[PDB]
């Protein structure tokens, strides 16, 4: 029985027939390449955002950022690959400096934990030494 | 609340019960586990021999 891979890793009579011929001569509108490149493109599924979520042993996954700063700085990106995909220099949609104050907006970051805490120390780091507090050692 | 007191001048070491009185270090006793990991060296020392 065949074996399928893994792309991800573990845990480690006269034969001829009248009307078959192939002479017909048509081009198609619209062309099939375009809609095809055009459909190839929208395929594409959504980017995975984990940024503030715990990694395998704890810690926090992501960037010691403001979270305001960073919904800013994601529009800022976004509004510059969106001037990247239409080729010009400045976009003409934009996601940044639009006239809408939208200053309460927040955005997720690496610079809190899940009970509510700021990331200054890991919470593996805070493990540690909250544990090393209470260590005894062999009498003299 | 298991606090041992020292004996002295040959008087046996003593132990807190749960009822409040103090026992010494013989007979049938009931620990929880978290007992024997808060004072691991400690009760090692008293009570191994």
């Amino acid at each position: 029985m065949k074996r399928i891979p893994r792309k991800t890793k573990g845990k480690s009579p006269a034969t001829t027939e009248p009307g078959t011929s192939n002479r017909e001569q048509y081009k198609a509108r619209p062309g099939i390449a375009s809609v095809q490149r055009a459909t190839e493109s929208a395929e594409m599924p959504m980017k995975n955002n984990d940024e503030g979520t715990p990694d395998k042993k704890g810690n926090t996954k992501g960037d010691l950022v403001n979270e305001h700063s960073e919904a800013k700085d994601e529009a800022d990106e976004a509004t510059k690959k969106q001037a990247k995909d239409t080729d010009k220099s400045k976009a003409q949609v934009t996601y940044s400096d639009t006239g809408i104050n939208n200053a309460n907006e927040l955005s997720r970051s690496g610079n809190v934990d899940n009970e509510g805490g700021s990331n200054q120390k890991p919470m593996s780091t805070r493990i540690a030494e909250a544990t090393s507090a209470i260590v005894s050692k062999h009498p003299a | 609340d298991c606090r041992i007191s020292f004996g002295m001048n040959g008087a046996a070491p003593m132990i807190r019960d749960e009822t409040g009185l103090m026992v010494p270090f013989e007979g049938n006793w009931i620990f929880p586990l978290a007992l024997w990991q808060m004072n691991t060296r400690y009760f090692n020392q008293q009570f191994d021999a």
